[PDB]
């Protein structure tokens, strides 16, 4: 029932916390590199560290900015934080094969 | 390593 950064251990989000968006918690998207994630939408996340200023380029959800979410602890690429839309406002999208889901 | 990171 929570994810930790699998690199680290670093507390990050919740099962409670998955949001589906567009029907969904998981969207399967790749960026402009052709890199492939599968992605899991979460309302909250803790324990990240965000770099960089919104980008709205290559969004994947309509509406979003983003930038990138590190593990605050050890540096890992965890996901993204989107903000500047609508319904809700702000979620994260947080890759799933780098966090490990376990006891709270 | 931006470009692998990008969304
Ligand atoms: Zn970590």
């Amino acid at each position: 029932s929570i994810f930790r950064c699998r690199q680290c251990g670093q507390t990050i989000s919740r099962r409670d916390w998955l949001l589906p968006m567009g029907g969904d918690h998981e969207h399967v998207v790749f960026n402009p590199a052709g890199m492939i994630f599968r992605v899991w939408c979460f309302s909250l996340a803790q324990g990240l560290r965000l770099i960089g200023a919104p980008s709205g380029e290559f969004s994947w959800f309509k509406g979003y900015d983003w930038t990138i979410a590190l593990c605050g602890q050890c540096g890992s690429h965890l996901g993204w934080h989107y903000e500047g839309g609508s319904q809700p406002q702000t979620f994260f999208g947080l890759i799933k094969d780098r966090l490990a889901e376990g006891p709270a | 390593f931006f470009e692998q990171m990008q969304n």
